[PDB]
């Protein structure tokens, strides 16, 4: 998911690093469901806000 | 603008009626410059309307 | 996408869809999953005035 | 591979939406290398699609 969405957004590792512990937090808190869609949106939002913040 | 070529996405809104949910669309389309079009679907039931016939 | 009339698949990924329902319950879940929700919220009087006094 | 000749079957996965049902098939077709196809039948109500017409 992470490499895919990052390629989709054109961001880069070392420009938008996410510690795995952060991811553990994101899943522990914000998405707790059988699918892997809802989480997909969370981690895309996580990119896009940073992307606007940088660009 | 960051990743060059244009892209498209799908998303939705919800709140009390009359809050401006529909007014914003036309301004947005004139902002991004995509062509506007709307067509209310509510109460429709014919799938063929959105998929045509066998020709 | 595959219209019955013209069977050849029609890519339309670049389009920027939008959808507008005022209550996020009636939508069947599998479909409801596809589209991120965003809650527009009701206005407070102090600035409802100042918009109406401007527009 | 054991019996020699190739031979087909019918299968049906089922589970919660977004678990990957639609995205896995394409990889399967690429794996066995038999050519891919796809055929949504959501809501269709016309037998001709499966049976053509009398000429
Ligand atoms: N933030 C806003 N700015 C400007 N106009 C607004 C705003 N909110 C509501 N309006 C006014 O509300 C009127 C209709 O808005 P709109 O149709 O978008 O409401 P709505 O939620 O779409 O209602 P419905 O979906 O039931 O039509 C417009 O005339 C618009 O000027
Ligand atoms: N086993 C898996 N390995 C990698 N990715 C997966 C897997 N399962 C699901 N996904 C992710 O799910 C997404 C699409 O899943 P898919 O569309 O098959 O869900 P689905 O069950 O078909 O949902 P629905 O049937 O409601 O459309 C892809 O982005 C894919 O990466
Ligand atoms: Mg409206
Ligand atoms: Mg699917």
């Amino acid at each position: 998911l992470v490499p895919q969405a990052r390629a989709l957004c054109g961001l880069d590792e070392s420009k938008a690093k996410l510690s795995s512990d952060v991811l553990t937090l994101l899943i522990k808190q914000y998405c707790r469901e059988s699918g892997v869609r809802n989480l997909q949106k969370q981690v895309e939002k996580v990119l896009r806000k940073s992307a606007y913040k940088i660009v | 603008q960051l990743r060059g070529s244009t892209q498209g996405k799908i998303l939705c809104f919800y709140g009390p009626p009359g809050v401006g949910k529909t007014s914003i669309a036309r301004s947005i389309a004139r902002a991004l410059n995509r062509e506007y079009f709307r067509f209310s679907v509510g109460g429709m039931t014919d799938v063929a309307e959105i998929k045509g016939h066998r020709r | 996408f595959l219209d019955h009339y013209l069977d050849v698949p029609v890519d339309l990924s670049k389009v920027l869809f939008i959808c507008t329902a005022n209550v996020t319950d009636t939508i069947p879940e599998p479909l409801r999953d596809r589209m991120e929700m965003i809650n527009v919220s009701g206005y407070v009087a102090q600035e409802k005035l100042a918009i109406a006094e401007r527009y």
